[PDB]
């Protein structure tokens, strides 16, 4: 199990 | 962008020596700004056109999750592997063109589940097994080309298959029927 | 020989791995201390450090450990090995450091962990653990760093944990953990880094959390936490990172936050936050990333954001915001990426956005923006993705776009842009998408247009176009062309068979005439063709029915005459050819011969 880290990426 | 993740699954399992998929960016709000993907005004994917992309490798069953997918064009590529029964999970699919590839395995009976389907071309592939009868329940079917394969079986003449000349089923392994040359048991 | 040696040897053989891993460990006096991964205490020969990781090594972890008693360091990482965690390791006890991370260990976490006690660093990150967080670990007073994340840990966060006075760093992130976040947590005074996200929590952020002074990194993201954002948080003066994104937070953003002067990255995205932005936000001069994406946020954007010397990533998209963008925006010269789309933003685009030429992704779309398009924007080298669709931008379009070696995506569709389309547009080397559609142009396409080196999609549809359609000269990369809805006259070029990759071509609602070139019968992948509502007259090409790829031909409302092809055309829809009074065949109903 690896987990996301950081600011939220989603983009346009 | 669920279907984005799906299209990206396909991408990841895929060999793309020329980087056409290179525009396919999982962190995008949806894949409607992707190349080779075409969405509607509701921003769901209705089209994927990868024909002639020199793609190798295979497909993932995740392709089922595109609920509004209409035209899926994968033809003329090095894509091998099997054909996912989860393609039956695509209802609004009007056209499925997988032709000119290395695909192996059966033609999924789940394909008999696409009732908006008009064009079906698996021709010039490596496919084996019989021709699923449920296919005959698609009365929207216009063009069926199963020709040039390993297909074993007997060819249906009922339902939509009423309209099909032999040029559709030509050049296979043992195939038997009145739609063809040589009858059977 | 020495128990150290029996131990290391037994460890060697009990771990199945590629022989490359243990290559140097064979025995002929204090020999084992040479070995790779082993470090011994130079007086005592005892093995005080054992690092073996990314060794592609799987297996069971020997019970002949604890035979090396004075051992202060144990690192096993990335090696895929599963089990219930060994309780044997707890009996090592001089350990100050233990990394079991990125492995497969599962089931529960064995209770005996407090036996270590002098333990500083524990990293269990990325394993298959299930079960409640061991409460037991709460009793090592000297524990500094604890990473339990990357597993699936059921149950709540033991409040007991708030009692590790010396704890600097805490990672529980990416587990199944749940419920209310225990207030007792504000009692780790020494605490710097806290990452607990990606689990499922509810309730508020405990006000008591304002008690961690030394706190820097705080990420609670992707949880269910809700309610108001606590004012009190404005008091962590050391805080360089705050990620609250994807939760249920509500009400206005407290003005107090204007007080983290050390704040660098702030991400509030996908929440319910309402009301304007703090006027005081203009004051964080250490701020790099600012992301408010997808909230209920309102009011103008503080003019003061114009210069934050360090501002880099600005995401305001998907709110209802009003007023001008801060006008000196981008002048800090470090600006990289901005997306303000889906708002009520009005006024003029800042001239200085690229003042430093570090800017690549610019999304201005679906706004109330008026006025001309910044000329300075053609001076931005880094420009790669630009989408301005659905705005009031006016006047002629700026002329310098073809310079940029990096620019691959452009949407100007639905604006008030008038006059000429820039000529250099098809000279620009990388540009893969161009949408100029639905504008006021009242001019014509460039000769350059079809020469675009890599350009896939092009849409000028419904902008007031006029004139002949420039001959396609070495049509290269184009798969989709929408020229429809205009005043274009003249004829469909002789050479159109130059676009091999062409798929959908919509040419309809125009002033076109002459014939329909046979060359299209030879476009190899061609799918959709919409030619309707023109003065086109001539015949429908002989060999077209021989194409396995056309599913669409709409020639309706034209002057066409002659027979329709028997071919793929048999499977076509009659109403395609209607209002062509001169066609004969089956699908028009009137026979030839
Ligand atoms: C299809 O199959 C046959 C037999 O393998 C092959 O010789 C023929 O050239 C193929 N057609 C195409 C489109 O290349
Ligand atoms: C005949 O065709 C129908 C579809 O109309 C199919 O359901 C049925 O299984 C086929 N079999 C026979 C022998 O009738
Ligand atoms: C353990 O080892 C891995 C690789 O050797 C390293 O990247 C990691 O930082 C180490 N952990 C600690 C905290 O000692
Ligand atoms: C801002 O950041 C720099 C670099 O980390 C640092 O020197 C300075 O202490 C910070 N200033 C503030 C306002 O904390």
């Amino acid at each position: 199990h690896e987990v996301p880290s950081g600011p939220n990426p989603i983009s346009n | 962008n669920m279907e984005g993740d799906a299209l990206h699954s396909l991408r990841a399992n895929l060999v793309d020596p020329n980087n056409v998929l290179q525009s396919w960016d999982p962190t995008l709000v949806n894949p409607c700004t992707w190349f080779h993907v075409t969405c509607n005004n509701e921003n769901s994917v209705i089209r994927v056109d990868l024909g002639n992309a020199d793609l190798s490798g295979q497909l993932v069953p995740q392709l089922g999750q595109l609920k509004n997918l209409q035209y899926l064009e994968l033809y003329s590529n090095n894509i091998t592997g099997p054909v996912p029964s989860d393609l039956g999970n695509l209802t609004n699919l009007v056209s499925l063109d997988l032709y000119l590839n290395s695909f192996t395995g059966p033609i999924p009976d789940s394909l008999g589940k696409l009732f908006k389907l008009r064009f079906l071309r698996l021709n010039n592939n490596s496919l084996t097994g019989p021709i699923p009868m449920s296919l005959t329940n698609i009365m929207t079917l216009q063009v069926l080309d199963l020709s040039n394969n390993r297909l074993s079986g007997s060819v249906p003449d009922n339902g939509s298959f009423s309209l099909f000349t032999p040029i559709s089923f030509a050049n296979n392994l043992d195939l038997c029927g009145p739609v063809t040359s040589r009858p059977c048991p | 020989f020495s128990p150290q040696l029996l131990s290391l040897l037994s460890l060697k053989t009990s771990l199945s791995g590629p022989p490359s891993a243990f290559q140097d460990w064979k025995v002929p006096d204090a020999v084992w201390c040479s070995w790779s991964g082993v470090v011994c205490d130079n007086v005592t020969a005892q093995v005080i450090s054992l690092d073996l990781s990314h060794r592609n090594l799987s297996g069971r972890i020997p019970i002949q450990i604890r035979y090396l008693s004075s051992l202060l360091y144990l690192n096993l990482s990335g090696n895929s090995l599963e089990g219930s965690f060994p309780t044997s390791i707890f009996d090592l006890t001089k350990l100050t450091t233990l990394d079991i991370s990125r492995n497969s260990f599962d089931s529960s976490f064995p209770p005996g962990i407090s036996k270590l006690k002098f333990l500083k660093v524990f990293n269990a990150f990325s394993n298959n653990f299930e079960g409640l967080l061991p409460s037991d670990v709460s009793r090592l007073r000297f524990l500094e760093e604890l990473n339990f994340g990357g597993s699936y840990f059921e149950g709540e966060i033991p409040a007991a944990y708030g009692g590790l006075q010396r704890l600097k760093f805490i990672h529980l992130a990416g587990n199944v953990l749940g419920g209310k976040l225990p207030p007792r947590l504000g009692l780790l005074t020494e605490l710097q880094h806290m990452e607990i996200g990606y689990n499922h929590f509810n309730g508020n952020i405990p006000s008591e959390f304002a008690l961690l002074s030394n706190l820097k990194y705080f990420d609670v993201s992707n949880c269910s936490l809700s309610g108001s954002l606590p004012q009190e948080l404005g008091n962590l003066s050391n805080l360089e990172t705050l990620f609250l994104f994807q939760n249920g937070f509500t009400g206005e953003i407290p003005e107090s936050y204007s007080n983290l002067k050390s704040l660098k990255l702030l991400d509030f995205s996908s929440n319910q936050l309402s009301g304007s932005i703090p006027s005081g936000f203009s004051t964080l001069k250490n701020l790099t990333w600012l992301s408010l994406i997808s909230n209920n946020l309102s009011g103008e954007v503080p003019e003061g954001i114009g210069e934050l010397p360090e501002l880099t990533t600005l995401f305001l998209w998907n709110n209802n915001f009003t007023g001008v963008l801060p006008h000196k925006l981008g002048s800090n010269g470090k600006l990289e990426t901005m997306d303000v789309s889906n708002n009520s933003f009005t006024g003029t685009i800042p001239s200085s956005l690229c003042h430093g030429n570090k800017l690549y992704k610019l999304i201005l779309f679906s706004n109330m923006f008026e006025g001309e398009l910044p000329k300075s924007l053609t001076r931005c080298e880094s420009l790669w993705r630009f989408r301005s669709q659905n705005n009031r931008l006016n006047g002629t379009i700026p002329i310098g776009f073809g310079s940029l070696r990096n620019l691959t995506f452009v949407d100007l569709s639905n604006n008030r842009f008038t006059d000429q389309i820039p000529a250099d547009f098809a000279t620009a080397p990388v540009l893969q998408y161009l949408n100029l559609s639905t504008n006021f142009f009242h001019r014509k396409l460039p000769e350059n247009i079809w020469k675009a080196p890599n350009l896939q999609i092009f849409s000028a549809s419904f902008s007031n176009l006029i004139g002949e359609i420039p001959n396609y000269v070495g049509c290269k990369s184009f798969y989709r062309i929408e020229l429809q809805g205009n005043s274009l006259n003249g004829t469909i070029p002789w050479d159109i068979g130059h676009c091999e990759k062409l798929l959908c071509l919509n040419l309809s609602q125009n002033h076109l005439n002459g014939i329909i070139p046979w060359e299209i019968s030879t476009l190899p992948s061609i799918a959709d063709v919409d030619l309707s509502h023109n003065l086109l007259t001539g015949t429908i090409p002989s060999d077209f029915g021989s194409s396995k790829t056309i599913t669409t031909f709409n020639v309706s409302y034209n002057q066409l005459i002659g027979p329709i092809p028997s071919g793929s055309f048999a499977h076509l829809n009659p109403s395609f050819f209607s209002s062509n009074e001169g066609l004969c065949g089956d699908l028009v109903g009137k026979p030839c011969n």
